[PDB]
């Protein structure tokens, strides 16, 4: 199930790059690298939080 | 017979992070007094050696590893710290000796709509060895399923692009960076202030 994270959060910074919003992108992308280290599920959250502001 | 510093650090084009350039400083006069006063550069740390000293000093051999990285990942480039770029980018040892010189290329490397050019590995199935380059574009499997050179659900391309636009904050604007490895085991010394 912690897959499903992982494939949420790839998602939003690959769909921010298309926006043309690279620096959304860019502070998303550190959640993927801090998510893979740990148990921390809220990165998905903070993720989805970042999109909404950009759309 | 001076060093060619002009060729490390006002190099047209600069490497990718995943994929560093390692220049071999060799047979020549390191003029080293040059880049410390130049006052260009917001990063000028030294390990295992003071910037003031270097012009008293021979090595073996300086080799200058160049590339672009963003502005929040600078601190990366240092012994003894982790983060996407010390684990899988460009690690360097704990007792590295040499100097990292940073500068800010907002005015070079950012473009209008962004500057995609220059890449990062995000994904990797462990953390780099010191001096290791890593540019294999092999697609990285997250997941419990093979990928067999499919992207997908947890597959993934390992590399991805910094998105450099001159507007971006200051965190996230473009800094070349030169690393200066001194090879200080004795030998004949080929490099000398
Ligand atoms: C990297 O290049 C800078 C700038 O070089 C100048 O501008 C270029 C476009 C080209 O026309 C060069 O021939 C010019 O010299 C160098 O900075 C200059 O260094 C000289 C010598 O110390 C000094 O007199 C100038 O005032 C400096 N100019 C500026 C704007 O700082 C820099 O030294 C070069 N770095 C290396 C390692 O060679």
């Amino acid at each position: 199930d912690k897959e499903w994270i992982l494939q949420k959060i790839y998602e939003i910074m690959r769909l921010l790059d298309e926006l043309g919003h690279a620096e959304a992108s860019m502070r998303v992308s550190d959640l993927i690298y801090e998510f893979m280290k740990k148990g921390d599920e809220r990165l998905l959250e903070e993720a989805e939080r970042l999109l909404e502001e950009v759309e | 017979n001076l060093c060619p510093f002009g060729e490390v650090f006002n190099a047209t084009r600069f490497a990718s992070v995943y994929a560093w350039n390692r220049k071999r400083i060799s047979n020549c006069v390191a003029d080293y007094s040059v880049l410390y006063n130049s006052a260009s550069f917001s990063t000028f740390k030294c390990y295992g050696v003071s910037p003031t000293k270097l012009n008293d000093l021979c090595f073996t051999n300086v080799y200058a590893d160049s590339f672009v990285i963003r502005g929040d990942e600078v601190r990366q480039i240092a012994p003894g710290q982790t983060g996407k770029i010390a684990d899988y980018n460009y690690k360097l040892p704990d007792d590295f000796t040499g100097c990292v010189i940073a500068w800010n290329s907002n005015n070079l490397d950012s473009k209008v709509g962004g500057n995609y050019n220059y890449l990062y590995r995000l994904f990797r199935k462990s953390n780099l060895k010191p001096f290791e380059r890593d540019i294999s574009t092999e697609i990285y499997q997250a997941g419990s399923t093979p990928c067999n050179g499919v992207e997908g659900f947890n597959c993934y391309f390992p590399l991805q692009s910094y998105g450099f636009q001159p507007t971006n904050g200051v965190g996230y604007q473009p800094y070349r960076v030169v690393v200066l490895s001194f090879e200080l085991l004795h030998a004949p010394a080929t490099v000398c202030g």
